[PDB]
DNA sequence: AGCAGATATCACTCAGCACGA
DNA sequence: TCGTGCTGAGTGATATCTGCTTTGGGTGGGTGGGTGGGTTGAGGCAAT
């Protein structure tokens, strides 16, 4: 599915329940961005610059505060920091949190349209295009802004450090 | 008079013999330059003078048969433009026309001449013609039924290749009655075979006799092609194309190679089963493929030379080594000596010492240490990339297998065997089968490896050097524990690395300021990887040095000293025979055949650095 | 249905003689 | 020693009839082989 996947990105459910020669060969997609085969019958190597999106539940199941965040993940802590941004979702309950998503969900069974009338969703031909032009679109950057990422860097590596500790 | 016509067309093979020898005895390559608007290119002495009689002429003096056609030639002079369309639509006649002129020629040079070059030899060859440039280069998803039987281009990329197929050519018969033989030609396929013997006297009908070893043969084969990454339309699985190369082209291309292939696009019946004339209304295409094309001197001496007379040649190389990482000084350092490499030393009553070098690089993994041996394999004449524990890659060890394609047992050597006398990169040794670490200790320590399993008992030699990769058990390396925990392999796997490396990311407000402002400019002179690649080449090639008088008394103090240091063992003898491997290397890259003490002395400085760190 | 082995009935070559030239 | 039949049985030859067997799959077997194909699923075993 990864070659299907090949400059695109790719949707990957229970990213945790991978099996380990998967994860070697999600590896090889992100370090090299490459698909090599070594078998007798064949012996093909194909270029994958593929980006993955991954889905994956914590080592219990539910993420536990008590211990720390690179204890609930089983996954390597290498693969952990090529991943560009990784978004923690969680639970928590709450009277009005919950109140919402109930009546979200109740309209939704019943009307089966979406609740919200406060806006109008944009419509996805729209969107998809929209992106594609943006794709198409080559920026560029500059020096002060060069500059300014430096500045946030360090920031950033002193804060990363200190909370580290 | 019997007047001689390709078979469905009204082209008389008499003018086409006429019009390509017209066009061979007299051309010049600035017909082809003004067809192609570069008129305002030409010379007075290469534009302006024959080109295929100098082709002919070289051919003759170097013996070769083979002769290279540009089509786009034919179009250049005014005669040959319906020969090029022919060729284009009648290639086996016309190619056939072409080799009988060219050998007609090749023989006229020389009656023409009177050169004293022997006849006999020229008579008895065989000669060809291999056109290319024929049009635009088709898809093998375009390949329609109107394509029968024309000329055809198509690049692709090379996926297997079979075995030398002997083709049959003349058949050779003898009488059961009076020995005698004869030789029958074959058309089609089809032996001619005698109803009975040539001979008056001697007329024994259906007596005739095949001798298959006393006959003639051609080199015949067959190659699997895939259409090139850009053709796939959508992103489905490729499709593939089978070919057929005789003679000079057989063994032309191996397999992954990317080429572009120019033959004729040609059908053939398949038989629906043995016993029987019966054949298969579906058709096999295929391509007989009649040009394939694949897509130290002196001065190169003198230039490694005067390279070697620069005062700052280690600091040149350094930097050549690896232009995008940023201060790493010293493991550059130590990666151009393993490069480099010792002196292997073949001692009668003391058997074999090696001069190989082993580098281990460990530290957090923010650093860089992937691509230090992505660009060692990219300088390193001989390697393989590898990664412990990893299915992609070939192995590490020699193992039994079977040939799938030919149903075969093939004793396949290991990344490690392959790597011999270069330089093998492991990225991940941290995890590694145990299995794997056993045959990477016998390596390190016999520099050979054994199997003796499937009723197979031999030895490969894997006479190379390892520069392998090493993270942390946990996110960091942890300075108060020492290396042997944080690194996580056994003591003895760890002690046999000549030079160990901690290149760790300790947070330093300079030192993170200039790295964000090396990464940030990203987006003294420096030495082509090629140019490197064929320097490193020659001096493990040719240099050999020698250590002298000098040498062994700084080796001794040395050595001494650092023993002194330390009841805690600060070194052992070990560290005198990586010192000394050191040297030998560092000689090397000066090409030096004497070791003097300015090697030892850098020798002693690079291995105190890395126990500095241990 | 196609293929390989076999039977038997179909001609053709060298054989040679009578007449006469 | 040429020409023209008549005789002729021998030496062919070619126009002409009599019996397999096959595909592939267990409606030929395991004293035809497993390197001529089939062949994915369950099961037991040793190294791990
Ligand atoms: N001195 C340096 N100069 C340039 N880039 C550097 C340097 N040190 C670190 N980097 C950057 O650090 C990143 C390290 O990537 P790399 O592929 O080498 O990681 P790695 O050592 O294999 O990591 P890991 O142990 O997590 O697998 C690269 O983006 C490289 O640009
Ligand atoms: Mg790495
Ligand atoms: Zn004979």
């Amino acid at each position: 599915a990864l070659v299907l996947a090949d400059n695109g990105i790719c949707c990957i459910d229970e990213f945790d329940k991978m099996d380990e020669s998967d994860r070697t060969a999600i590896h090889e997609v992100m370090e090299q961005q490459t698909i090599s085969i070594s078998k007798a019958g064949i012996n093909t190597t194909l270029n994958a610059r593929t980006s993955i999106l991954a889905a994956a539940n914590p080592l219990y199941g539910r993420y536990n505060p008590r211990l720390s965040p690179l204890d609930n993940i089983n996954l390597p802590a290498a693969l952990l920091s090529r991943f560009d941004i990784l978004f923690l979702m969680l639970d928590i309950p709450s009277r009005d949190d919950d109140e919402k998503l109930a009546e979200h969900v109740t309209y939704v069974h019943m009307h089966n349209k979406q609740p919200d009338l406060d806006f109008t969703p944009v419509e996805p031909s729209k969107m998809r295009e929209y992106i594609a032009y943006a794709k198409t679109k080559r920026p560029v950057m500059s020096e002060a802004v060069n500059d300014y990422v430096v500045q946030a860097y360090i920031r950033l590596r002193q804060d990363s450090k200190r909370e580290m500790d | 008079e019997p007047l001689r016509i390709i078979w469905g067309t009204n082209v008389s093979i008499q003018e086409c013999t006429t019009n390509f020898r017209n066009f061979l005895m007299s051309f010049k390559y600035k017909f082809r330059k003004i067809l192609d608007e570069r008129e305002e290119f030409i010379n007075n002495t290469t534009d302006e003078e024959l080109y295929y009689i100098k082709q002919l002429n070289e051919m003759r003096e170097l013996g070769t048969s083979n002769l290279n056609l540009d089509a786009r030639n034919l179009l250049a002079y005014k005669q040959t433009e319906d020969l090029y369309h022919q060729l284009l639509n009648y290639p086996q006649e016309v190619i056939s026309i072409m080799d009988q002129t060219i050998k007609d020629c090749m023989v006229s040079l020389i009656v023409d001449n009177n050169l004293d070059y022997d006849l006999d030899e020229i008579e008895t060859k065989f000669y060809k013609v291999r056109p290319y440039n024929v049009g635009s280069c088709k898809g093998m998803r375009e390949l329609n039924p109107n394509d029968i039987d024309k000329l055809i281009n198509l690049k692709g990329l090379v996926l297997r290749s079979t075995p030398v197929i002997p083709d049959m050519k003349v058949a050779f018969f003898k009488c059961n009655v009076c020995d005698h033989t004869m030789a029958v030609e074959i058309d089609r396929g089809v032996i001619q075979e005698p109803a009975r013997c040539e001979r008056i006297d001697c007329n024994e009908p259906n007596s005739m006799s095949l001798i298959h070893n006393r006959c003639s043969f051609a080199d015949k084969q067959v190659i699997k092609l895939q259409e090139t990454p850009d053709f796939v339309p959508d992103g489905q699985t490729p499709h593939s194309i089978s070919l057929c190369v005789y003679d000079e082209l057989v063994d032309s291309c191996r397999a992954g190679d990317r080429i572009e292939v120019t033959g004729t696009f040609r059908s053939i019946p398949i038989r629906a089963n043995s016993r029987q004339r019966v054949l298969k209304s579906l058709y096999k295409t295929y391509v007989d493929v009649v040009h394939v094309k694949k897509v130290i001197t002196d001065q190169d001496l003198a230039k490694i030379r005067e390279v070697a007379a620069r005062e700052d040649l280690y600091s040149l190389l350094a930097r050549s080594i690896a232009p995008s990482i940023y201060e790493l000084e010293d493991v550059k350092k130590g990666i151009l000596l393993q490069l480099f490499g010792g002196t292997n030393k073949t001692f009668t009553k003391g058997g074999r010492y090696r001069g190989d070098i082993n580098i281990l690089l460990c530290g957090d993994p923010s650093t860089s240490k992937s691509q230090i041996l992505q660009y060692v394999h990219k300088i390193t004449p001989r390697g393989v990339y590898t990664s412990g524990k990893g299915s992609s890659a070939v192995g590490l060890t020699a193992y039994i297998t079977r040939d799938v394609d030919t149903k075969q047992l093939v004793l396949e050597s290991g990344a490690l065997v392959l790597s011999d006398g270069g330089v093998c990169c492991i990225d991940e040794f941290d995890k590694m089968s145990d299995s794997t670490r056993s045959v990477l200790h016998e390596v390190m320590e016999q520099q050979t490896i054994s199997i003796a399993k499937a009723g197979i008992i031999t030895t490969l030699n894997a006479r190379s050097s390892i520069l392998a990769s090493a993270n942390p058990i946990g996110s960091r390396y942890n300075p108060n524990l020492p290396v042997t925990e944080n690194i996580d392999l056994p003591p003895p796997l760890l002690s046999r690395f000549d030079l160990v490396y901690l290149v760790l990311d300790k947070v330093d407000e300079k030192n993170d300021r200039e790295l964000a402002k090396h990464l940030t400019n990203l987006y003294d002179d420096v030495l082509p990887v090629e140019f490197l690649t064929m320097y490193i080449s020659y001096a493990k090639e040719h240099i050999h040095p020698i250590i002298t008088e000098a040498a062994k008394t700084e080796l001794v103090r040395a050595y001494v000293g650092m023993r002194k240091m330390g009841k805690r063992i600060t070194a052992t003898t070990r560290q005198l025979e990586s010192m000394i491997r050191l040297a030998e290397a560092h000689a090397k890259m000066k090409l030096k055949n004497v070791v003097e003490l300015e090697d030892v002395q850098e020798a002693v400085r690079l291995i105190r650095s890395a126990i500095k760190d241990y």
